[PDB]
């Protein structure tokens, strides 16, 4: 299982 | 060898003739880059449709009111690029698309800034995210992934020229014009970077083990993240999948990846070697650059000059119904653009 919509950028993980 | 004397030959000619070219497109770039603003207004537009959204703001397709063209303006609201890191990265965004010149990336056409927002308008390009035709067919079959991936390992090879990491590839970014090819967008986190840099950032799935751990890191992760995406095209989903970022970033790290049964051994190979923990055996990362991905094995078949020519008959050419059509991007919640009547972020925004 994982994410299979639009995936965000993280600007500062 | 592997190449016989002709082959040889035309091979090295070939790559001398790429050091000329690039040669003659950094001279290009850095007069763009050495001399930059303000070349069209908000109410010079007709705003139709959000075409995407993000954590700063919306793409908006819009008509420019005096020629009627069509235009993709991304709209960032000055107060949410509220973090440090999210100034600069805008800074950069701006300063790099106006500098590059390149068929597969995006042409900027005007930038300006208001009291609310900061605006940049570039070619719509009609044909949709490569991320939602992926998603609706499953996935690409290896010579129509590799087509796609011929044209990033291009942009990739010139934008590293010019010291450019782009550091956010992924399906999301890259929209089908309307001959088949790929024109990628979002220079949210590209950058200027003559050796290494440290800021932590990307998107979760297409990170480089060296991002995640925190080390300061170099255009290498853009040659990984080529691996995650054309595993993506190639199997469906990404080779690191999971619900959480922090189940994702585990995976990454770990060292290990499991393929497909249907992926060819070529393909295999050639993702091994990208999708490479180690910096001193990653592809890209070696003595001899960006050719040991060119003339890999899974890429025999590509004429690399004919990619760039765009001479190659592309493997699907979206559906067109006309000027401004949006039938090819998803639908999105529709928010009133509001301008204060007060400045906001004016020094933060200066050079903008
Ligand atoms: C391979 N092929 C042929 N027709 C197509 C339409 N959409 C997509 Cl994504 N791929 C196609």
């Amino acid at each position: 299982a994982g994410r299979t919509g639009r995936r965000q950028a993280i600007h500062d993980i | 060898g592997h190449m016989g004397n002709a082959a040889a030959a035309k091979k090295g000619s070939e790559q001398e003739s790429v050091k000329e070219f690039l040669a003659k497109a950094k001279e290009e770039f850095l007069k763009k880059w050495e001399s930059p603003q303000n070349t069209a207004q908000l109410d010079h537009f007709d705003r139709i449709k959000t075409l995407g959204t993000g954590s700063f703001g919306r793409v908006m397709l819009v008509k420019h009111k005096e020629t009627g063209n069509h235009y993709a303006m991304k709209i960032l609201d000055k107060q949410k690029v509220v973090k440090l890191k999210q100034i600069e990265h805008t800074l950069n965004e701006k300063r790099i698309l106006q500098a590059v010149n390149f068929p597969f990336l995006v042409k900027l056409e005007f930038s300006f800034k208001d009291n609310s927002n900061l605006y940049m308008v570039m070619e719509y390009v009609p044909g949709g995210e490569m991320f939602s035709h992926l998603r609706r067919i499953g996935r690409f079959s290896e010579p129509h992934a590799r087509f796609y991936a011929a044209q990033i390992v291009l942009t990739f090879e010139y934008l590293h020229s010019l010291d450019l990491i782009y550091r956010d590839l992924k399906p999301e970014n890259l929209l089908i014009d309307q001959q088949g090819y790929i024109q990628v967008t979002d220079f949210g986190f590209a950058k200027r970077v003559k050796g290494r840099t440290w800021t932590l950032c990307g998107t979760p799935e297409y990170l480089a083990p060296e991002i995640i751990l925190s080390k300061g890191y170099n255009k290498a992760v853009d040659w990984w993240a080529l691996g995650v995406l054309i595993y993506e095209m190639a199997a469906g989903y990404p080779p690191f999948f999971a619900d959480q970022p922090i189940q994702i970033y585990e995976k990454i790290v770990s060292g290990k990846v499991r393929f497909p049964s249907h992926f060819s051994s070529d393909l295999k190979d050639l993702l091994r070697n990208l999708l490479q923990v180690d910096l001193t055996k990653r592809f890209g990362n070696l003595k001899n650059g960006v050719n040991d991905i060119k003339n890999h094995k899974w890429f025999a078949t590509t004429d690399w000059i004919a990619i760039y020519q765009r001479k190659v008959e592309a493997p699907f050419i979206p559906k067109f119904k006309g000027p401004g059509d949006t039938s090819n991007f998803d639908d999105y919640e529709e928010e009133e653009i509001r301008v204060s009547i007060n400045e906001k972020c004016g020094k933060e925004f200066t050079e903008f």
